């Protein structure tokens, strides 16, 4: 039921990969934010004209 | 000659709305001191800073 | 005959005004699409530099793809009274005269 | 550290001017909005009411 | 039809605003998680020393 744990093989590389993943998710959210802002501007202009 | 439903004050409101985002971003940038506060700005630069 | 002429001219004037309005709507849509393309160009100018890691290129490509998808959505999306202005390469006629 | 300062740490001179311009344009837009809204009652005067 | 269109577009604009709000909240949480992982990397770099 129990296995002795030694350590991570490469402690720094795994943390760097986690940082890369979280940064990519940041980038996705930022792109979504900018796209939504552009959509809001479009919608305001369109409703004004209509 | 018509009552405010063809009013060009809607255009004024739209321009004020577009200016409000710039004003808010300017004040927030001034307060923070960092060019990038979130990924809505250049996300690649944010990752590089990280 | 004069009454017929003046009534037709008034109707044509309203029609021309409607045409001006639809032109304004299409112009606004095109202005915003061009703004987004300007942002695309700025991002590309940044991305051309060789001091970047592949993660930076991935993020830049992701945001470029998102903004291009916004271009596509706005292009196929803008409509004026059941007609999509930017969906077909057609022609739109406005009657501005009495005959 | 100096390198990281070159990407972060926005140079204050640009955004102080940007904020001043934005606030000036905002005040101008507010004035234009009020003045444009001040127009319609010309038809009310036209009604002689 | 124009009244229907403008009402719908205005409501959709408010919906997009709410979307921007939720994106902001998620991005803030992710930024904090980024800081926590960064400190964890500090600790890993220190602890790797013999």
């Amino acid at each position: 039921t129990t296995s002795k744990a030694e350590s991570t093989s490469d402690p720094l590389a795994a943390l760097d990969d986690a940082i890369s993943q979280i940064d990519k998710f940041r980038s996705s959210l930022g792109a979504v934010q900018n796209r939504l802002d552009s959509a809001v501007t479009n919608l305001n202009n369109t409703t004004t004209n209509l | 000659q018509v009552i405010n439903t063809n009013s060009l004050s809607l255009i004024t409101q739209n321009n004020i709305n577009k200016n409000q985002s710039a004003l808010s971003s300017s004040i927030e940038r001034l307060s923070s001191g960092l060019r990038i506060n979130s990924a809505k700005d250049d996300a690649a630069g944010q990752a590089i800073a990280n | 005959r004069f009454t017929s002429n003046i009534k037709g001219l008034t109707q044509a004037a309203r029609n021309a005004n409607d045409g001006i309005s639809v032109a304004q709507t299409t112009e606004g849509a095109l202005s915003e699409i061009n703004n987004n393309l300007q942002r695309i160009r700025e991002l590309t100018v940044q991305a051309s530099t060789g001091t970047n890691s592949d993660s930076d290129l991935d993020s830049i490509q992701d945001e470029i793809k998102s903004r291009l998808d916004e271009i596509d959505r706005v292009s196929g999306q803008t409509q004026f009274n059941g007609v999509n202005v930017l969906a077909k390469d057609g022609s739109m006629k406005i009657q501005v005269g009495a005959n | 550290s100096e390198a990281q300062s070159r990407i972060q740490d926005a140079d204050y001179a640009t955004e102080v001017s940007n904020m001043s311009k934005a606030q000036i344009i905002q005040q101008a837009g507010n004035s234009v909005l009020a003045k444009a809204n001040q127009v319609p009652q010309q038809v009310l005067s036209l009604l002689q009411g």
